[PDB]
């Protein structure tokens, strides 16, 4: 939703902060984000991906070979950058970076 | 908003609309953590010039002697709104006047600490307190043995902000308040103040002990000119420096001329004399080259005969003949002084030539004959 | 120093006991009780100690005596009236109807002057009130014969209706009045006459007068109330007490200020102006005192003394004339009732535990600090309390404010400004594929458009309605309803939803179909069938906006 | 306490009294009697009187067994019991009754002589009437009849009992189960069944009509609130082993729950918000009264025989609002502290006051709201049922309706502060049409939808 | 109907007094003094200037400029010119006897 092409506000997700099984449970019954990286050889990565789309060195077409299922990747090509914030299909927001 | 659609609520909020063509409301109103109840209606248009309008008995009670204001409000606002915030204002100023009739402490704080903090300075020191305990009032002695009381005003919050004190002595006395700034901590600045200024107070009471002090008579501690008697139907005014007491006052005289004269020239030969080291007494028998009465009359100083109004004798060549019937004024005043004075009065009321109005001084019935 | 004293207690069943029915007096030294049941007790004034006790049937319901004679009076309820000797040659004591007089068995109240007796019967639909006799020798006790006789023409119907007596000047349990009120209220008669005058209370509320010295009716002269009973006005909540009081006090005690005392609290009260018209007018006043009022009493100079449920509280009115407010303090003694206020103010009062008592009104170092820890502590238990009202005043202007919105955005909307501005909803006709099919959908999109915040309370509908017609044959989905709760729309934002319309049982689809929006909104949640309702929108969706290509 | 030498005590009418068995030597023990009140002057306990009874046999094992204000039958006037085990130690005991006069004079009125002893849940009612129970066998015997009677309902306890208006005397040991004492054998709007299972003791407010307002307490040290059987109003206790209540006024609105526990502590709780307000410990005894002659009543404390071998020292006394007593001028400020206290107890007072118009305006608000919108019966009534996982609700509807004119429609909307969340709910609507005995004439026209449950069953219950 | 009160007639007497004393032309500064002389003799010496601040600084309204317009002054300024000058002529000369917390806020005005 951070990069969205048309900028609408639909609304958050807010997924469930508890089943309804567990909600009956309780009802009856009576912080670090997480993070995570790794790293690759820029001739690797050069080697493997080159093909050369337009060619940001790096980061960028590796962001967009990443993401090449992701429909919303023809964005970040028409935004060439190096992080954003995606949401999840089940709740939490995530970052990541190149 | 500038528009009243959000303004109202914002500014009303706890005033509802009862009607959809909106033109009758009612509900409270708030001012200062207290809401007032209103019923409101105005005609089909929108206009004040008639609009009806109640309150509660509470309400009519404060605003006893605006209600002119409020008629004539309600006929020159053009926007509900406008008369709203006008009220609004009106209501916080009677509040603020009144202020005596409403006060509610957040006693745990105010009284338990209050006690506490007087059970550390000392039940011998405490002297008297009002039943609000909105004031309050406070003793030091001198090492002379000189007794000097303050008076504290208390706001709602004691250790918040800092207290109102009236004290005898009359410099400008100031003294540090913080929340850790307690009663003995500004008893302290104030037992510092006394002792600051103890040379003026050993002056005063030299001074007031040997002489024939006139018209300070049974003086202040803020009393800072002494006007003593000397001789005989003549008489030296002075005032003195705090913190150079010792110095030279700046002194003059009143009386007859032929006898002003020969002391001013003494003085104005002598005065290189100075010496701020001895008493200033010392200074001036010597200075002046004489010796003075010790109560010469102490019962009979000055039955004093000037104005009254204007402090004056022979006003064009009248005496203040004009006198209180009354045993505790009986203050002479003059035809002309009194009579504009009691004409300006608006309690007054003229007969044929004879007026009757306040005796100033008193407020006893005076009767003036032109 | 002991300003109550307890006497005695007595059997009290829950909720607690009757409002009016029992009464309780005192003679100078002797005090006479009715817990509005059977029963009649009698004590000493010095000592607690009981003296005598009286069984009846048929619940004592009034009461009324006379010291110059040594009887009692009593009106047993289904029953008529009794009387009784107070020299009267365990301690109980039953009673035979040898002693009973009258016992006419309809009627409920009574009243007394020195040798004269009056009574207010509920018939059928109109009540009526009777004179009759007393014997004023020594008599066997009798009533002798009745002397006329009226109907409330009035009336039409727990609660007892009340008598009062009204005496001038010049000659009694009842209450002398002075000429100015007499002439102001009774009319030139009565005042001609020195005659004595009934007010009557009814449960109905509304309060009538009567004059004696011209009710004298027979059978070939009926008591026609046209003229002879009048009202004064309708106290539109029943009648509970009636007195005349002293203003400007500087036994026989000529009073100014009449006094009439409703249930829900209504007061009302009367005096003499005789002012701005160059003849007597009459100040009135209507006040609105506090909660439902049980007993009255009064006390001497103009100090009314009543209960309400929480307490017991009074009204002076010693002094515009007398008051506008009818401000009132407690004395800090529960709510009660059966109350008596003899003059020295002492009073005697029974209290809905069912416990007589008697109201009475009117340095030391190291216990001077005791008693300065005391009044901290005491001040300490309070302020939680206060803290816990102002928490809760608190929630109470929030709903309000959240109310004051609801209400600008219900007359906003009622008031068509060239559109509904400040919400609209609109709703667009949107294919789509489902595990085989081109399922059809309509999105639905809500937007303020105003600053009024739609918040906690509100909740929007809406029913789909398939069909612009009535049938022969009962189809099996009439229409749809959805319902979601808009929480927090906040202004200038905006929810969206998305609907299946269509086809889900064999192949069913038709067209003129129609998607109605509303608003609600719940009162009931924000802490006759409470809530409403705002239409807000309507689209219909047709064959032309359904079509691929 | 209950011996040859202990006492007990009890509280009557701005006073208190103590029952006491002296052993008189020549004699068995007598009972004396103590009537004391509060002194106020020096804050003490005085003998205002006493009196005496005189034991005949020489049998010891003579027992005070409880106390309290009874209300006779034969005048209808409190007045103060007491009741004695008399062992002669054959396996047979007498278990007298006695009432006492403004006399300060005796008067037994049963004797009623049981060869096994109780021990009991024994109780006292109107009419001097005891009530009690050996295993499972539950029994009474009044001072009318002076004959042991037992009852015809068979229950586990009898924990509350006492007269109620129209009905005479009542007993409620289960609470499906509704007795008289005549005609031994009303169970309608009693508790929830679900609440039958943890509830100890019992005391009821009101009655109106069937309905009651009433109180309880669970041994989950707990406290509630009941009316017409609805749930309202929970606490909870500090301590446990609740053993029972009583109520006091204290002015006002002022009220108070007062709640002892046999772990020798106890709890005063406020209403208008069900809170602990105060607590106290060790509470040798307690009583409620109006001992000064203030007009309202106050509580007493008593703590801890330990101290003396003295019963009446030890105390303290508290309405828990003005008053507060127990067992270098300073003086300038006494007047302020009490200007203070009471303009705080006046804007108290005035606050009450206030919030109530306050609800008020919310209410008149309501119904101009209501009629800012804009009167026959469009309905009879609403019904529903579940049939496995598919509720269904609907309703009957009259010739007001009709259906040919206006489509018509049934939704359903929630409560949202049970379910917190969004999510939507969808009904299905269906037009029922049907004749009755055509072999006008009737025509019924029911209109109905219907929707899930296992979805909206998450906090065990919507609305 | 066109009289008016005096603004101060409300006040403690001595200083309501020392306003209708300083009301009189300019001399009237000077029997500013002789009143605070009087006053001295007189058996109230301890004349409580903060008392007399709080009054002249407390707000009143009027309705002046138009006839529809509402404002706010402190009793100083609604009170007549010669008096404002007399009284500030006066206080400069009793400024050691003053207090600052009370005199701010009147020099804001
Ligand atoms: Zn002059
Ligand atoms: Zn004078």
């Amino acid at each position: 939703p951070g990069l969205a092409p048309p900028h609408t506000r639909a609304p958050s997700p807010l997924g469930p902060t508890r089943d309804p099984v567990a909600t009956f449970l309780e009802t009856c019954r009576e912080l670090p984000p997480s993070v995570a990286s790794i790293k690759v050889s820029a001739e690797l990565l050069r080697a493997a991906l080159k093909d050369g789309h337009s060619g940001v060195p790096l980061c960028c077409a590796t962001l967009q070979w990443l993401l090449a299922e992701n429909a919303a990747v023809d964005v970040v090509r028409a935004r060439a950058l190096s992080s954003i914030q995606g949401v999840a299909p089940d709740g939490a927001n995530v970052h990541l970076i190149v | 908003m500038a528009v009243t659609e959000a303004s109202l609520l914002r500014q009303c909020p706890l005033l509802l609309p009862q009607n959809r063509s909106k033109t009758v409301y009612e509900g409270f109103i708030s001012a200062q953590g207290r809401d007032f109840h209103l019923r409101i209606v105005l005609p089909e248009d929108l206009q004040l010039k008639n609009a009806r309008l109640l309150c509660s008995w509470q309400l009519r009670t404060i605003l006893s002697g605006y209600h002119r204001i409020v008629q004539q409000r309600m006929q020159h606002s053009p926007d509900l709104m406008s008369f709203m915030m006008e009220l609004k204002m009106l209501l916080e100023v009677a509040l603020k006047n009144r202020q005596e009739l409403y006060a509610l402490p957040p006693p745990p704080q105010f009284y338990s600490s209050l006690i506490e903090e007087i059970g550390t300075l000392g039940w011998d020191k405490l002297v008297y307190a009002d039943t609000c305990f909105s004031t309050i009032k406070l003793k030091a002695e001198d090492a002379s043995g000189r007794e000097h009381l303050i008076t504290l005003k208390l706001k709602a919050k004691y250790p918040a902000e800092s207290p109102d004190y009236f004290v005898d002595f009359p410099v400008p006395f100031c003294a540090s308040w913080t929340p850790q700034s307690s009663l003995i901590s500004i008893y302290s600045q104030f037992l510092a103040a006394i002792e600051s200024l103890k040379a003026f107070w050993d002056v005063m009471d030299e001074i007031d002990e040997k002489t024939w002090v006139l018209e300070p008579e049974k003086p202040p501690r803020s009393a800072t000119a002494r006007r003593i008697a000397l001789g005989n139907n003549v008489s030296i005014n002075i005032e003195v420096d705090p913190r150079h007491p010792t110095m030279l006052p700046e002194c003059f005289f009143l009386g007859a001329d032929h006898v002003v004269k020969p002391l001013g020239i003494k003085l104005s030969r002598n005065i290189h004399l100075w010496d701020p080291e001895n008493s200033v007494l010392q200074n001036l028998k010597d200075v002046l080259e004489i010796d003075f009465p010790a109560r010469a009359i102490l019962e009979k100083s000055d039955f004093t005969m000037d104005c009254g109004i204007c402090y004056a004798y022979q006003l064009d060549g009248t005496i203040p003949d004009q006198v209180c019937d009354n045993s505790q004024c009986g203050q002479p005043f003059h035809q002309i002084c009194l009579y504009e004075w009691l004409r300006g009065l608006l309690t007054s009321r003229q007969s044929f030539n004879i007026i009757f109005g306040e005796c100033p001084y008193c407020s006893k019935p005076i009767t003036l004959k032109m | 120093a002991p300003r109550v004293r307890y006497l005695a207690g007595f059997c009290c069943p829950l909720g607690g006991l009757a409002a009016g029915k029992p009464r309780v007096l005192c003679h100078e030294a002797e005090v006479f009780l009715s817990t509005g049941s059977e029963l009649v007790y009698v004590y000493d004034q010095e000592g607690g100690l009981l003296t005598a006790a009286f069984r009846f049937p048929d619940q004592v319901w009034h009461l009324e005596l006379l010291a110059p004679r040594r009887l009692l009076y009593a009106l047993c309820a289904r029953r008529g009236l009794y009387c009784l000797s107070l020299d009267h040659p365990s301690p109980v004591i039953p009673v035979d109807p040898d002693a009973c007089i009258l016992p006419d068995a309809a009627l409920c109240a009574f009243t007394l002057l020195d040798s004269v007796l009056v009574t207010l019967v509920q018939g059928p639909a109109r009540w009526k009130m009777q004179l009759f006799e007393q014997p004023c020798p020594g008599e066997d006790p009798r009533p002798g014969g009745q002397i006329g006789e009226v109907e409330l023409s009035s009336y039409t119907p727990h609660f007892l209706p009340v008598l009062c007596s009204v005496s001038p000047s010049g000659s009694s349990g009842g209450f002398t009045l002075e000429d100015a009120l007499f002439g102001l209220l009774f009319g030139a008669d009565a005042t001609l006459l020195q005659s004595p005058v009934v007010l009557c209370g009814l449960p109905d509320g509304q309060l009538c007068c009567v004059i004696l010295k011209a009710l004298v009716t027979s059978r070939s002269a009926p008591g026609d109330p046209n003229a002879l009973v009048k009202i004064l006005h309708h106290l539109e909540e029943p009648v509970i007490f009636i007195g005349a009081l002293k203003t400007e006090p500087q036994e026989d005690v000529h009073c100014d200020c009449l006094v009439a005392f409703g249930h829900h609290g209504r007061m009302l009260a009367i005096k003499a102006s005789w002012d701005e018209s160059g003849k007597l007018v009459p100040e009135l006043r209507e006040y609105c005192l506090p909660g439902p009022v049980l007993c009255a009493a009064c006390g001497g100079g103009g100090r009314v003394y009543h209960s309400t449920p929480s307490d017991l509280c009074v009204v002076d009115l010693s002094r515009q004339p007398e008051e506008g407010p009818g401000g009132l303090p407690p004395m800090l003694c529960p709510a009660s009732l059966n109350i008596c206020s003899v003059v020295s103010t002492k009073l005697l009062a029974l209290s809905a535990k069912g416990r007589l008592m008697t109201c009475s009104l009117d340095m030391t170092t190291e216990s001077a600090g005791q008693k300065i820890k005391e009044l901290l502590s005491g001040i300490g238990n309070i302020s939680e309390r206060v803290s816990f009202l102002k928490k809760a005043v608190d929630q109470r202007n929030k709903a309000l404010t959240s109310l004051n919105e609801a209400m600008n955005v219900s007359c906003a909307l009622l008031s068509s400004g060239t559109g509904p501005r400040p919400i609209s909803c609109t709703t667009s006709t949107t294919w789509s594929r489902l595990q085989t099919q081109d399922v059809l959908m309509a999105t639905c999109v809500l937007e303020n458009s105003s600053s009024f915040s739609l918040d906690q309370g509100w909740t929007l509908c809406i029913q789909v309605l398939t069909s612009s017609c009535a049938l022969d044959l009962d189809s099996a989905c009439s229409a749809i309803t959805y319902t979601i709760p808009v929480d927090q729309l906040g202004p200038g934002a905006r929810r969206e939803v998305t609907l299946p319309l269509g086809p889900g049982e064999n192949g069913g689809l038709d067209l003129p179909v129609t998607v109605s929006c509303t608003l609600f909104y719940s009162l009931r949640e924000v802490v006759e069938q409470e809530g409403v309702c705002l239409p807000l929108s309507r689209h219909t969706v047709d064959m032309l906006q359904c079509l691929r290509f | 306490m209950s011996s040859n030498e202990q006492e007990r005590l009890l509280c009557y009418n701005g006073e208190v009294l103590v029952f006491q068995l002296s052993k008189g030597n020549t004699k068995t023990p007598i009972l004396h009697v103590r009537r004391m009140v509060f002194d106020r002057g020096t804050k003490v306990f005085v003998q205002k009187s006493t009196g005496f009874f005189t034991i005949k046999e020489e049998n010891s094992h003579l027992k005070i067994m409880c106390c309290n204000c009874v209300s006779d039958f034969r005048t209808g006037i409190n007045l103060p019991y007491i009741v004695i085990e008399k062992n002669k130690k054959n396996n047979v005991f007498e278990y007298f009754l006695l009432i006492l006069h403004s006399t300060n004079k005796f008067e037994m009125r049963l004797s009623f002589k049981l060869g096994y002893e109780m021990k009991d849940g024994l109780r006292v009612l109107n009419g001097p009437l005891i009530l009690w129970r050996h295993v499972k066998a539950f029994f009474f015997i009044s001072s009318q009849t002076g004959k042991v009677v037992s009852v015809s309902g068979n229950f586990s306890s009898i924990q509350w009992a006492g007269e109620i208006e129209n009905l005479g005397m009542v007993l409620l040991g289960l609470k499906e189960c509704c007795l008289s004492e005549e005609e031994c054998t009303s169970d309608i709007y009693i508790i929830p069944p679900a609440y039958s299972s943890v509830v100890t003791y019992v005391h009821i407010c009101a009655t109106e009509i069937l309905r009651i307002s009433l109180i309880a307490l669970t041994r989950k040290n707990q406290l509630i609130s009941f009316q017409n059987g609805t749930p309202k109003n929970v606490c909870q206790l500090p301590f446990g082993d609740p053993c029972a209540v009583q109520l006091m006024d204290s002015g006002g609105g002022n009220l108070f729950f007062v709640v002892s526990f046999i772990s020798n502590n106890a709890c005063a709780v406020w209403k208008e918000s069900f809170q602990v307000a105060a607590k106290w410990e060790k509470l040798s005894l307690v009583l409620i009264d109006d001992f000064i002659g203030s007009g309202t009543e106050q509580v007493l404390l008593l703590f801890k025989d330990s101290l003396n071998s003295d019963c009446l020292t030890s105390f303290k006394i508290t309405d828990l609002g003005k008053i507060n007593y127990s067992s270098e001028n300073r003086y300038l400020v006494v007047p302020p502290l009490e200007t203070g206290l009471k303009v705080c107890f006046s804007s108290f007072r005035e606050l009450r006051q206030h919030l109530l118009l306050k609800e008020k305006i919310i209410s008149k608000s309501y119904k101009a709201l209501i009629n800012l919108v804009q009167s026959e019966q469009l309905v009879e009534k609403i019904w529903y049922r579940v049939i496995d996982d598919s509720l269904v609700v609907g309703v009957k509807t009259t010739s007001s309706l009709k259906l040919s004119l206006n489509d018509v429609t049934l939704s359903l909307l929630m409560d949202q502060a049970h379910d917190s969340r969004f999510r939507l709910l969808k009904c299905q609507n269906r037009v029922i049409k049907l004749s009755t005995n055509p072999f006008k004439k009737e025509c019924v026209q029911i209109i109905t939808a219907v929707t899930s449950l296992s979805p909206l069953l998450t906090f065990s219950k919507f609305c | 109907e066109g009289v008016e009160p005096a603004p101060w007639a409300q006040l403690e007497a001595p200083a309501r007094l020392l306003l209708q004393a300083l009301q009189a032309g300019p001399e009237g500064a000077r029997r500013g003094l002789g009143v605070l002389r009087a006053l001295g003799s007189r058996g109230w010496e301890p004349f409580d200037w903060g008392r007399l601040l709080e009054a002249l600084c407390r707000e009143e309204p009027v309705v002046q400029g138009p006839d529809g317009r509402l404002e706010l002054k402190p009793l100083l300024l609604r009170l007549p010119r010669i008096c404002q000058r007399n009284l500030m002529s006066l206080l400069m000369a009793v400024r050691p006897s003053l207090p600052e917390s009370g005199l701010l806020s009147v020099l804001q005005i």
